[PDB]
């Protein structure tokens, strides 16, 4: 019924270019928060902080989308493993009771935007831009994704499909 | 279990969003649990035993 899905602005990229991965939730009822683990290929790509215009550090938060923007103590978490190509981040409405009480649930929209800079010519066959998959601190999750509702419940992993990012190609 | 990492609220050996959601569930219920506790929890975010 629900989905995690993504989209890019361009799939043909030259070295030096930036490709932005927008990550959406779709029909996640009363969505309150998410955490992702996202593996990328460190030979070809480097995560780029488009807000600070510099490389990620291990604490860098991706750009926001439209969800989780309300004043319900919206809080970020991030701890990457950049040497190994693993992004680990999430955001949540910490004040669940107030969010719940708003009677204005979110369920569909962009939750984050992760930009990669191409640092080596992309192979001719293409590469997957990134993959959602469990790192060591999401050992209990399915496909690198945890979603939650405004009761603070884990939104069950059989209620939604994670749609993996597709390929990028050299210009 | 024997290992109880600081911030491991559900005792699974890892610090992730499921732990933060336990803070969250109690938000508004140093004597309180609020956004100062989250800052500390975020120090530990991602740690595994
Ligand atoms: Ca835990
Ligand atoms: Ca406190």
């Amino acid at each position: 019924s629900g989905s995690v899905l993504t989209a890019i602005d361009n799939d043909k990229v030259a070295v030096g270019d930036k490709v932005t991965l927008t990550i959406n939730v779709d029909k996640i009822t009363n969505f309150s928060g998410y955490q992702f683990n996202i593996k990328y290929n460190t030979t070809y790509l480097q995560p780029w902080d488009t807000i600070a215009d510099e490389a990620y550090t291990d604490s860098t938060m991706p750009d926001y989308g439209t969800l989780l923007q309300g004043r319900f103590n919206a809080t970020d978490m991030s701890k990457h493993n950049l040497s190994q190509g693993v992004l680990n981040f999430g955001r949540l409405y910490m004040n669940l009771s107030a969010y719940r009480a708003s009677g204005k649930p979110e369920s569909t929209g962009a939750v984050a935007k992760v930009t990669f800079k191409v640092i080596k010519e992309i192979p001719a066959e293409g590469i997957k831009l990134a993959t959602f998959e469990n790192g060591s601190s999401m050992n209990n999750a399915v496909d690198g994704t945890m979603l939650f509702d405004w009761d603070g419940n884990m939104y069950s992993s059989s209620a939604y499909k994670v749609v993996q990012p597709g390929l990028i190609y050299p210009k | 279990m024997f290992v109880k990492l600081k911030g491991d609220l559900n005792g699974d050996g890892v610090i992730n969003m499921a732990d933060v959601m336990i803070l969250a569930q109690s938000f508004g219920k140093d004597g309180v649990i609020n956004s100062d506790d989250a800052i500390i929890l975020a120090q530990y975010f991602g740690k595994t035993k």
